[PDB]
């Protein structure tokens, strides 16, 4: 039942009691420890000031507009060939492959992967992607 | 109730029999519940009657008269109860008109050393019981450590000043019997720092609360953690306060550390993120040029050249997503970091100025115990807490001397008679004293019994002011050695006009250093005339006794000027400065529970001495040497009520021995 | 003792 706004553990009492100068010793240990953490702050926030500098401008110069292309069900030869090459560069990342083609949902990409599988040797194409 | 309130006013439990009662009424307390409630009612009622009119003797007859049945049934029981009460001084104590005049035929002879309150209280009781009493007093006056200054209308106590509540206080009875002008003390006490500036109300409240919390902590440290020995030495209250303060300073530092340690943990999350965002901005720039080049190959193009434009576009919107998700995560870590910088923990536990004000609250505690906190027993300094009286603390405007001077009436008192040697044997005692004025004039008093009320200061004196023959036993001398005898001085400042707030009784002055926290730390105005009393407490008391009255009145006026301004503070008409440690009939102010002592030593001080037999193989003698005084009453030490009660106790113990029970 | 403390 210690008083509110007083801190008194058995350990801390014994540690200030143990010696005739333990009190003054324990207090400087923390004073030095406090200085060491305050200099580590100055360092890492001067480091972080420098990185915030090298990021000046963001990525707005390198940002490309968004394509509003309406997903279509009819597969053109262009789209079939984009796909085979997308399967070659990416793996089974159906999302990326849809993004590349620009008018095929993730479902149709998943469909395509078995419909044309025989004719576009998709098994062979995946083996080539796994090797690299 | 009325009957129950009389038990309370007599420091007795209304619904239970005491140890003292069990001893004198074993038949009753060992027997059935019904008879005990009869006992307890007769007792409580007899007390009520005495207390309701303490200016005239309450006789056995008068008691039985006013008792209703079935409590007046048993007349021997009523007579035993009345006799017990009268003997132990619970009724017919102090100054009352006697109904049946005291018989001329006196039994037994007692010498009482000292005519302070303990001495005078005992002397009256013994004379009331028809013993021959003579008091030997070294001073040219009665009262002892009750000392009142008087020049013209100026009146100021250099000793006891305060009645510490009337609720259970036997000075309540004495105040009716003797005209004392009892005036309540207004608890309002403004502080004033070294310069003269009242402490700001918010700060004052803050330090006072820290003081109480610091004290409460030493108690917890004592009772719960059992921190009562350190290096095979008893722990001081001072030591415990140092250790509690140091642990509060440690927690302030420990707090800052944990706070800054979670700022660097955030700044190192941010560093790791910024590094990831810088490397991603480079890969976005590198990959943008690649797309720009690929798209600058104008159509018509084969499908591989089209795929290159599309794949790089997809790859670049991906990396532009990641960087936007990371720039979000950056924003919330920068908000979090601005919040930790906004809410820092406390810079320091107590400022230089706070520690100076806290040192005044320690001076107040050193005043109360009349000793440096380094001397006080942590475990036992407050051992008398449960017995404190209820009600407002009062002062005696009359001057407290009015009380002993009253008690002294009708008593054989030899003033200017310094006891030198106390001889006690199986057949009686010799007390050898001298005239204080001419030390060569020697006196021999022969008695059946000696009551010693010599202050603990005197009993402690080495080499001894008083020789005991034979010498006091180790068990008594060890108690005298162990027990604390403190010091506390008063400076009386008599003026021609009031230059202070006349509705403020107390006001503090904060000292600059710890080393001088006690020095003129408090001022009382309590008197009709314009008088201020400055206390010199703590380590200051001993040191300030080697400094002249002029210099002390000097330091006093300075401190008052600082608060009231040079134009408002005149020269004082009359000044007195107490020097209680140097006073050879006191050797200090009053007892305190020293580190290494307990309430148990107060009981050892009260145990009477039984001499050895004259002829060997002769039966165990009766006890000859008895002890009273504030240092002998465990439950009311260092008070006038304590001295009073100690006298009444010994008078009963002596009468029981030499007149029979 | 404790009893004598001011501002209680
Ligand atoms: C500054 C101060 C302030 C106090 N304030 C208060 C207070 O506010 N309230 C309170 O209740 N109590 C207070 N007290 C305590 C109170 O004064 C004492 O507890 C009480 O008066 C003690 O009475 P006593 O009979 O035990 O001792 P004393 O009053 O000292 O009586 C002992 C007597 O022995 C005499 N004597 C000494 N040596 C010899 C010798 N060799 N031969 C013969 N006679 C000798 C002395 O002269 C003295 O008359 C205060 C004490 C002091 C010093």
């Amino acid at each position: 039942k210690p008083p509110k706004g007083m801190f008194l553990s058995q350990e801390d009492v014994e540690a200030v009691s143990a010696n005739a100068t333990a009190a003054t010793t324990v207090l400087r240990q923390l004073d030095m420890e406090l200085v060491s953490v305050k200099r580590q702050i100055q360092n890492i926030k001067q480091t972080n000031s420098a990185l915030k500098e090298k990021l000046d401008g963001g990525i707005e110069p390198y940002r490309l507009p968004e394509v509003i292309q309406k997903c279509n069900a009819r597969w053109t030869t262009e789209e079939q060939l984009l796909a085979v090459q997308a399967i070659r560069k990416y793996g089974r990342d159906f999302q990326a492959i849809s993004d590349v083609i620009g008018n095929k949902s993730v479902v149709q990409v998943k469909n395509f992967f078995v419909n044309y599988r025989r004719r576009f040797n998709i098994d062979e194409v995946l083996q080539e992607w796994e090797a690299e | 109730s009325g009957v129950e309130g009389a038990a309370f006013q007599s420091r007795l439990p209304h619904d239970r029999m005491t140890s003292q009662e069990a001893a004198c009424f074993p038949d009753i307390i060992s027997g059935p519940q019904q008879t005990q409630k009869v006992f307890l009612f007769i007792r409580n009622r007899t007390l009520q009657l005495w207390l309701d009119n303490p200016k005239i003797q309450l006789t056995f007859e008068a008691t039985l008269q006013q008792l209703e049945a079935p409590y007046n049934s048993d007349t021997v029981l009523v007579h035993r109860v009345h006799s017990y009460l009268e003997r132990h001084g619970l009724i017919n104590f102090g100054i009352y008109k006697r109904i049946k005049p005291l018989p001329t035929k006196k039994t037994g002879k007692v010498i009482i050393i000292g005519s302070g309150v303990s001495g005078l209280a005992a002397a009256r009781q013994l004379q009331s019981f028809g013993m021959d009493v003579t008091l030997l007093e070294a001073r040219d006056r009665v009262g002892g450590r009750v000392a009142t200054f008087r020049k013209g209308n100026y009146v100021a106590d250099l000793g006891a000043m305060v009645v510490t509540g009337l609720g259970g206080n036997p000075m309540a009875v004495v105040s009716k019997q003797v005209n004392m002008e009892l005036a309540k003390i207004k608890q309002k006490c403004p502080l004033y720092e070294a310069n003269g500036q009242a402490v700001p109300k918010e700060k004052d409240e803050m330090v006072e609360q820290e003081f109480n919390r610091l004290l409460e902590a030493t108690s917890y440290l004592s009772h719960q953690l059992d921190f009562n020995v350190l290096n095979n030495k008893p722990v001081s209250l001072g030591q415990a306060l140092e250790v509690v303060i140091q642990l509060q300073e440690k927690h302030v530092k420990d707090e800052q550390i944990e706070h800054w340690k979670k700022i660097v943990k955030t700044q190192e999350e941010l560093k790791e993120l910024l590094n990831k965002m810088v490397n991603l901005k480079e890969k976005i720039k590198e990959l943008h040029q690649q797309y720009k080049e690929a798209s600058e190959v104008k159509p018509p193009r084969d499908i591989t050249a089209e795929f290159l434009v599309k794949s790089k576009h997809r790859d670049l919107t991906a990396l532009c997503k990641e960087y936007d998700e990371l720039a979000e995560t950056q924003g919330k870590l920068e908000e979090k970091l601005q919040e930790l910088e906004a809410n820092p923990p406390s810079d320091v536990y107590l400022s230089s100025r706070d520690r100076q004000i806290l040192d005044w609250h320690f001076a107040n505690l050193e005043f109360a115990n009349a000793t440096p906190l380094s001397t006080l027993s942590l475990k036992h300094w407050d051992q008398d807490d449960d017995f404190e009286f209820t009600g407002s603390h009062l002062t005696v405007r009359n001057g407290y001397s009015c009380v002993p001077v009253a008690l002294a009436e009708g008593l054989d008192i030899k003033l200017n008679t310094a006891v030198r040697q106390v001889r006690y044997t199986a057949s009686g005692c010799e007390v050898i004293a001298v005239n204080t004025r001419s030390t060569s004039q020697t006196f021999i008093y022969k008695c059946d019994a000696v009551l010693c009320t010599l202050p603990l200061g005197v009993l402690k004196q080495q080499p001894p002011a008083v020789q005991f023959v034979p010498p006091l036993p180790e068990w008594k001398t060890s108690a005298v050695q162990r027990m604390g005898f403190g010091n506390l001085n008063k400076v009386v400042l008599c003026f021609d006009r009031v230059f202070w707030d006349p509705s403020v009784n107390l006001f503090g002055h904060v000292g600059s250093t710890t080393a001088s926290r006690g020095e003129l730390f408090l001022f009382w105005n309590l008197y009709k005339a314009p008088i201020l009393l400055a206390l010199v407490a703590g380590e200051a008391a001993g040191i300030m006794e080697n400094i002249s009255d002029d210099v002390i009145v000097g330091r006093c006026l300075a401190i008052l000027k600082g608060i009231f301004g040079s134009s408002a503070v005149p020269q004082p008409k009359e000044t007195v400065v107490s020097r209680w440690r140097a006073d050879p009939w006191a050797r200090g102010s009053y007892s305190y529970v020293a580190a290494g002592s307990s309430g148990n030593d107060y009981d050892l001080m009260a145990q009477p001495i039984t001499p050895g037999p004259s002829i060997p193989g002769a039966p165990q003698p009766i006890p000859r040497l008895f002890f009273a005084g504030e240092h002998t009453i465990r439950n009311y030490p260092a008070t006038v009520h304590g001295a009073l009660l100690s006298g009444l106790r010994e008078a009963g113990r002596i009468a029981d021995q030499f007149l029979g029970a | 003792p404790r009893s004598f403390l001011v501002r209680r």
